């Protein structure tokens, strides 16, 4: 790892602290020590290859690889030995960022060992086509190594799935990009309970995938604008356009005061964006209003428990006495509604959803559960919006890890699930407990952020910008100076976007908005080095 | 084609002139057959007339509703929701239709041609002025003593947002052509101009040298 | 949804303020990415760029294309023809622009504010006249002393197709609101007209109390 300190806690020999895969394979707690022989005496061509870490150690094969036009040989070699080093330097600069992150003196969990493979579907020289192994192929691979090292694993048919104590790639491949986006989703599965969270395990209501899309996951793509934190791989080639994101995990973090300050500010440009879009949005006719904005509600559906306490979040169409009530940008954090662009869905959320969260849709909805599940959508965005106002270690985590889940059960709400008495903590519970009398409904929180975000931009805010996305026309001076001018573009442009709401196909990426939110966001990041602090000089 | 629902406003012609007024609640990109209802909330003795489906941009169908002599319920300051169902999908598209508050009475500046435009003699570029009124529907012509012109001997500009403070006031202008003999010999040129934020929803200008 | 190529001349702001013109070449009805080939047949001295796709109605993907520095071919009379091919059929579509034949030059005619109006002489209404024009590219602007007015200070119309006998010329108007304590003080209003057809491709019609 690049922390000297770890580097000195690796070189040496020591067992719980050793890189070395000897010493990881001989030691107990190593699921398959089968593999120490085999491994030792394969045929002398090099069949598979290792990629060790601070935390897992990696199994592939190189027939994994080969491919029609690209049989087998010296750039064989040479193509898996470069993006097998490249791998697991992305593997070690994630988790030295999760190194950094944890300092509970839970980082003294990360050294673990958990295996990793690939997808036993080998490759042919003649066609790119890569058939399946069962443990009776011809293939020397699993003749030698994969064969005596006995596991069976299910084949699914697509998807890579994480067992709990191991991992197995399905449908991806290690070794690009997309292998590590789908690690660091698969170890987000594997050290969920113990590693991210301090000790505490899940929230009694969320399942194992609300943890892993919409959170704690690097972006599938630098394109993607959604709240996530590019953990694992870096990239300056080309990519500077268009970022939307951290070019340099290994850099931008240090410890967990970097990464609070960097989501405050990045939350402080988005709820300016927010009230600008809102601010735009009051002011509009009955039926713009309506064709633009819903509502979200919590439903109770039947638990596969004697329980109905989890909540699934559901977007239905906003009624008449509601909208009318939408007289101004307050009432919107009052009456729960959330926008259009990115959220079109006017069915439920599933529990258990692989649902992002969009970077520049607002949700001005402050929803809280009375009872002690949030749903996901609400439940990503409150925790982002948490550990944006609070640090890692106070909220977003204690928002969700059932922390409170024994101080909670002490105060009452007692539950059986599963045949088994558990406490239940609630939003409310949470919210009186991050913050201990602040606030007093979450509705007043996010007021409560909206407002102090208000005089902040009003006092102060950066002097050039050249975000002009126009027409064809070349233009390309804006010199935003005052947020007077960017608010007056943003209601233009909303009120531009109440018409041509009409595609069968492409009503949104053609959503001029969208397009003014991304080149502000784009320009304020580029701007600051880091993403540092947004609205910085004056007025 | 995802379909919406749209209200359209009658007719200025319909609104002033029209005994009865007919107001349309239209939908598009119905991409099925004709199995859709069309049901209008106020129902102030009107019926829904369903016509056959229209082909919509790239040809998907389009089925409209009429609801006539909605004069009277718009003299009695009633809304109206238009709520429709189709097959295609189980949820009803709603519309809804409201009086357009804080009208502004026109004001009406015939200008006369200028000197160099009578010096040439050939024609005189008669010219009219509309300016200050809320809504968009402002119906204007040109009429000769008391005959009313045709339509294309005149020419006129659609209305558009004027620069103002706070009111949002529109202006229009018209153009009419004419020989110079006509103006010089006695025979005065008038400009009449229809609008439904007025009580009497009329006014002339009039002038002659 | 139907293909569809189409080219469009620079803007008159580039064609007579913009040293380099920017013609465009547009494609429209392209049911697929831009996986397509825009080629101009007078390419001297100009490199095509395709930018980012814009979906029109009923998601037809539409791609454009711009060629910059066209005002010396423009000026040296050869004919831009545009010829498209797509990946949804082999057959490249082709479109021609050519120069507009008989471009006239336009009148300017100032014409004061009304009587009535200057009866009042809370707000005089200067009127400005854009008449006799066979193009349909003319740029208009109201003009104070020496400094030019911003364009959300004033109203102008569009091009419109006007009753004429024989030549097809076309008429714009331009209105601007301003108080009479300036028309009488002394401070004169100029209107800033502008037409390719002019040879100074600029005409200044001023007038005062």
């Amino acid at each position: 790892s690049t922390i000297p300190e770890v580097s000195s806690k690796q070189s040496k020999q020591g067992t719980e602290h050793s890189i070395g895969v000897y010493d990881r394979l001989t030691s107990p707690s190593w699921k398959y020590q089968s593999m120490v022989l085999p491994l030792l005496t394969l045929p002398e061509e090099k069949m598979i290859f290792m990629i060790a870490n601070i935390s897992t150690i990696g199994f592939g094969a190189y027939d994994r690889y080969r491919s029609s036009e690209y049989p087998k040989g010296d750039k064989l070699n040479r193509f898996v030995e470069e993006n097998a080093q490249a791998a697991a330097k992305r593997f070690r600069d994630h988790y030295d960022y999760w190194y950094k992150i944890l300092d509970k003196e839970n980082k003294e969990k990360l050294f673990r060992s958990v295996l990793v493979y690939d997808a036993f579907r080998f490759g042919n020289d003649t066609n790119k086509e890569t058939q399946e192994a069962n443990f009776e192929t011809n293939n020397p691979v699993i003749k030698n190594f994969f064969g005596p090292a006995g596991n069976n694993v299910v084949h699914n048919k697509h998807g890579a799935y994480a067992t709990g104590d191991a991992f197995y790639y399905m449908a991806y491949r290690m070794l690009d990009k997309s292998g590590a986006v789908t690690y660091t989703h698969a170890m987000t599965h594997n050290s969920d309970r113990e590693i991210y969270l301090g000790g505490y395990g899940r929230r009694s209501g969320l399942g194992p995938e609300f943890y892993a899309k919409g959170l704690l996951q690097a972006p599938d793509h630098s394109y993607d604008p959604t709240i996530t934190i590019n953990s694992v791989l870096k990239y300056d080639d080309s990519e500077n356009s268009t970022r939307l994101q951290i070019a340099d995990p290994t850099q931008r973090f240090t410890n967990v005061e970097d990464l609070h300050n960097y989501m405050h500010n990045m939350f402080d440009l988005i709820y300016t964006l927010e009230i600008l879009e809102g601010r735009a949005v009051a002011k509009l006719d009955y039926n713009e209003k309506n064709d633009l904005l819903r509502k979200i509600e919590n439903i109770y559906k039947k638990d596969p428990d004697g329980n109905s306490v989890y909540a699934t979040n559901a977007v239905r169409r906003l009624t008449s006495d509601e909208i009318k009530n939408l007289t101004s940008f307050d009432k919107l954090i009052e009456n729960d509604v959330i926008t259009r662009r990115g959220y079109i869905d006017q069915g439920e959320y599933e529990r258990n959803g692989y649902h992002t969260i969009n970077l520049f849709s607002p949700i001005y909805s402050a929803l809280s559960s009375k009872i002690g599940t949030p749903g996901d959508l609400m439940g990503r965005r409150m925790a982002f919006e948490l550990l944006a106002a609070k640090g890692y270690k106070e909220g977003m985590v204690p928002y969700i890890s059932n922390q409170y889940e024994k101080e909670a059960k002490d105060r009452g709400s007692k539950i059986r699930s599963y045949g088994k008495e558990i406490g239940l903590v609630t939003d409310d519970l949470v919210l009186e407990k991050v913050f201990n009398k602040k606030y007093g409904s979450w509705v007043e929180f996010k007021k409560d952020m909206y407002k102090e975000r208000v005089e902040q931009f009003s006092k102060l805010n950066r002097v050039s910008f050249f975000d002009p996305n126009g027409p064809w026309g070349r233009q390309k001076n804006v010199t935003v100076n005052n947020i007077s001018v960017l608010e007056k573009m943003i209601e233009t442009a909303v009120r531009e976007d109440a018409e041509d709401f009409t595609a069968q196909v492409y009503p949104d990426t053609n959503s001029r908005v969208l397009k003014l939110k991304k080149a502000i966001f784009k320009a304020y990041l580029d701007q600051t080095k880091d993403f540092r602090t947004s609205i910085f000089g004056g007025k | 084609c995802h379909p919406r629902l749209s209200l359209h406003r009658p007719a200025l012609e319909d609104l002033l002139l029209g005994s009865e007024a007919n107001l349309t609640c239209t939908l598009t990109g119905l991409r099925d057959a004709s199995g859709v209802t069309f049901t209008w909330t106020p129902s102030s003795g009107k019926s829904a007339v369903q016509g056959p489906p229209e082909r919509d941009l790239c040809g998907c169908y389009s089925v409209s509703s009429v609801l006539p002599g909605c004069a009277e319920p718009w003299n009695h300051g009633k809304t109206f929701t238009c709520t429709a169902a189709y097959p295609e999908s189980k949820t009803p598209l709603t519309a809804t239709l409201s009086k357009s508050g804080n009208t502004f009475r026109p004001e009406v500046h015939l200008l006369p041609p200028p000197s160099e435009e009578l010096a040439l003699n050939e024609l005189v570029t008669l010219t009219c002025l509309a300016r200050g009124f809320s809504p968009k529907d402002v119906l204007v012509r040109w009429l000769q003593g008391s005959q009313e012109l045709p339509r294309e001997k005149y020419l006129t500009w659609a209305s558009r947002q004027e620069p103002s403070q706070g009111t949002t006031t529109f202006a229009v202008t018209s153009i009419l052509r004419v020989a110079a003999e006509d103006w010089k010999k006695g025979d005065t040129f008038s400009c009449m101009v229809g609008h439904e934020a007025l009580p009497l929803a009329f006014t002339q200008k009039t002038i002659d040298r």
